[PDB]
């Protein structure tokens, strides 16, 4: 028929519409798509709020300058978004909240650009701090970087500060930040944004976790790990740079037992 | 209907070509992974594929049983000035290498934990003594109950607290466990801390390890002598082999790269490299 | 109240019945009351690969091509 | 039947329970109650965000001390909450925002106490500012007292600093604050707490208003104003004191147009 | 004169029968002629807490006033 060519999209949850051109046709998590709690495997009585349109909409983050020496970007979703606005306020307010997710990674260059951009949204992420002395003792301020995310590194750097330490994660690149191999990584719901085709990656994910619903402020689900696959080159020239720029979208939402607001010491 | 001890797909028949479909082009951005079969990259004959992944099942991947910990417990002489050793083992898988990195393929997972014991034992000192078929008490310490104080208390006395008493040289001691989980599945991930921090309060009142969930999930074990102190010490070893029976596995995720280290997923350096040497251009 | 099933014998001589004839069947009984005591069943099934392999907001015809 | 005399209450909006047992038999503004807004009559054109439980429920504002000096007290409704929970987030997070209400004024003394408590709930209640020179010129900082409210005054005290104003409203309490006599105030929809009989008064007031959902942290709609008809007294005692506390609770309230946050100056 | 019942499983995997359909039994057989040595059967019951929580010499409606 017409030109509804995969190539084209026009997602709008919410008040908020994208409209990529370039779009290699979407990937939905694991089949599941997002949806709400089903009463058959509900958990906490009350009546669960839902702020529909006020938070389901399309949030941008920040954008990352991407360059040669360039290693990588991290973002811990459920916390990710914690400001953006009423899913910022739900969010703390109650001690439960089941969220989905619709991560549109964008990300475009001229046909003169190369480089590929493993988008890699992986559950449950728990990435590796950097002490070699005490394991785990990666402090929370730090462990949740919000709207900025953090970044991969080129190879480890043990912290040896220690009549206090700097408890931060120090996640190598090639084990995917959890000690595990980046080319075995496209096992995780996933799309590779390939400078010369699609200039964006759109990753529908469905709350994942195993409890029903679960808290937010405390526990993280899915977290996005963007990383260059293949290097960014140009023409002879000293370095080159493109602005990946991610926009995330709570969908199918709800939160459990209102109370006073949350004021967690992220400073 | 499709059970694991099925056929593979027989392989269909395939002539020449010169269509304009394209089956071997894929474009990997879609994530998707052309399913292609080996009768379109050249000409098939029709084999009748008799193979089955029978044995590859998540149920068959876990059918061996592991063993999760080794316990060192001693009945000394009654004269002894030291106290009388009974060990006490948390339960937690992650102590061994082996099932553990079976195990954390999978971000989640709902199994019955089915704990064998194989106990073994030996005279510690060159004195040459006898000692009577000993028998072993493997109290089972349910999260949050009282962990034994001294070899011989009342905690002891089980009155609520699955236990077993192995006789020394036997058929070696079994108990079946149904998930015990709090949630609906064991984490074998856990993302996210179990205290937040709150700005009106102390840095330390509200701290916390990251990863960490409950304080004890599975439980502890506590294993005696039963005996008493008789004058040949006899030092014994209680391994434990845990085999997850009625399994289930949740998110594929990519298997351990470089060496464990401790029970938080973070890894010691040196041992940050895996891979090994060959020439991008040598068979 | 047995639980008789069919073995997957792979056809072997005298072993009850092959390439002469019949099946192989096994008796099984659960014993205790608590169903996490029961033998590992291995009568276990198999999904297709596609909520991994072929997981998009559309559908893949392998013939077409791959980015429309 | 049973004692379901209408002297015991037990309203529930949202996951709060007020349980009343002097209760005067509750009125409901003009027989109309509140409602969510019938497409028949609707205007703004997107979807329509409704907090439901999230705000819906009661929430107590801050208590007031009743004197013999005392001389009554005001609150602005729609504002008067702008802070309770997220009723107070999604407040300034749209341009419009029509909401119903249900506010039960507690108060209960002891059976030898004595004095009428006139709660009138009066839609748009423009009280009268304090500069005999210019009029109207009353400053929002001070027009919205919020969480806290105003109070009545005595007599009228002319505001004279001139080189730059104390701009506050000087209701005066015979006139209902508005210039309007308060005998004749028992004309919208009230409930007088006579300390003898029941202790306590409850109003469900619809949205009222010229316009089908208006604005909030702009428009005021209805507005509180407790005033002692009957004066306290006790025994023979210098000054006796009991203690007025209102609850209010935002029912079927919607909102429309999210944006950035609204910060108004209220300091 | 086998003592078939009903095991209560928790719909696992390859247990027998679940999410894929079917139920699960396990056989008993008193063996001594003394009932005091049969196995303690675990299919007890549940009263209403009633004869404790409710105790009253006349009836007592929820959405009532206690002390009428």
């Amino acid at each position: 028929a017409c030109g509804y060519s995969d190539r084209v999209l026009q997602l709008t949850l919410g008040n908020s519409t994208i409209t990529t051109q370039e779009a290699a046709n979407s990937v939905v998590a694991y089949g599941r798509w997002p949806e709400y709690l089903r009463d058959s495997e509900a958990n906490p009585v009350d009546q669960p709020t839902e702020p529909d349109v006020a938070a389901c909409r399309f949030y941008t983050l920040d954008t990352v300058s991407w360059t040669k020496e360039s290693r990588g970007w991290w973002w811990k979703l459920p916390d990710a978004l914690r400001d953006m606005g009423l899913f910022g306020q739900n969010m703390y307010y109650h001690y439960l909240g089941r969220s989905g997710y619709t991560v549109h990674v964008q990300c475009n260059a001229s046909k003169f650009h190369q480089g590929a951009l493993g988008v890699f949204a992986v559950p449950e992420m728990c990435l590796a701090g950097d002490s070699n002395t005490t394991t785990m003792h990666t402090s929370y301020q730090n462990a949740n970087p919000g709207e900025k995310g953090g970044t991969f590194t080129g190879t480890f750097t043990p912290d040896n500060n220690q009549t206090s330490p700097a408890r931060r994660f120090c996640p190598v690149d090639y084990l995917l930040g959890n000690g595990t191999l980046l080319g075995n990584a496209f096992v995780f719901p996933h799309q590779i944004i390939n400078l010369r085709t699609n200039n964006c990656a759109t990753l529908v994910l469905p709350y994942v976790n195993s409890l029903s619903i679960d808290s937010m402020v405390k526990h993280n689900n899915w977290g996005i790990a963007i990383l260059p696959l293949a290097p960014l080159n140009f023409a002879s020239e000293s370095s080159p740079e493109i602005p990946i720029t991610l926009t995330i979208a709570p969908m199918c939402c709800e939160f459990n037992g209102l109370r006073n607001i949350t004021l967690p010491r992220l400073q | 209907a499709a059970t694991s001890r099925d056929a593979l797909p027989n392989t269909e028949a395939s002539g020449p070509t010169h269509s304009k479909e394209i089956p071997a082009l894929t474009a990997v951005e879609t994530g998707a992974t052309n399913p292609l079969v080996p009768s379109d990259t050249v000409q098939t004959r029709h084999v009748v594929q008799h193979r089955s992944r029978s044995e590859s099942s998540i149920e068959s991947f876990f059918a061996r049983g592991a063993c999760v910990t080794i316990m060192t417990v001693d009945n000394p002489a009654s004269t002894t000035n030291k106290d009388k050793l009974f060990a006490v083992w948390k339960i937690t898988y992650k102590d061994t290498v082996q099932l553990r990195r079976k195990l954390e393929f999978f971000t989640y997972s709902r199994f019955d934990m089915e704990l064998t014991f194989v106990v073994t034992a030996n005279f510690t000192e060159t004195n040459n003594g006898h000692a009577l078929n000993q028998v072993y008490q493997i109290m089972y310490v349910p999260p949050g109950a009282p962990v034994p104080e001294k070899w011989d208390d009342y905690t002891w006395q089980t009155s609520s607290n699955p236990s077993i008493f192995y006789t020394y040289g036997t058929a070696p001691a079994r108990i079946s466990v149904p998930y015990v989980g709090i949630s609906n599945a064991y984490s074998h991930f856990y993302d996210g801390f179990s205290k937040v921090p709150l700005k009106d309060q102390s840095a330390a009142l509200g701290d916390s390890l990251y990863g960490a969930a409950s304080l004890n999930d599975f439980g502890i074990l506590a294993v005696r002598v039963v005996n008493d102190h008789n004058p040949t010490k006899v030092t014994s070893k209680i391994r434990v082999y845990l085999k997850p029976k009625h399994i289930r596995v949740w998110c594929p995720r990519p298997p351990r790269a470089v060496a464990y280290y401790g029970p938080g997923v973070d890894y010691k350096d040196g041992t940050l490299t895996p891979l090994s040497t060959k020439d991008l251009t040598t068979y | 109240g047995a639980q008789v099933s069919s073995q997957k014998v792979g056809a072997h001589e005298n072993s009850n019945r092959a390439y002469g004839g019949s099946t192989i069947n096994y008796t099984t009984i659960n014993y205790y009351r608590d169903s996490a005591s029961n033998a590992a069943s291995k009568q276990d099934f198999s999904q297709d690969p596609s909520k991994f392999t072929e997981p998009i907001k559309d559908v893949l015809i392998k013939t077409a091509p791959m980015l429309n």
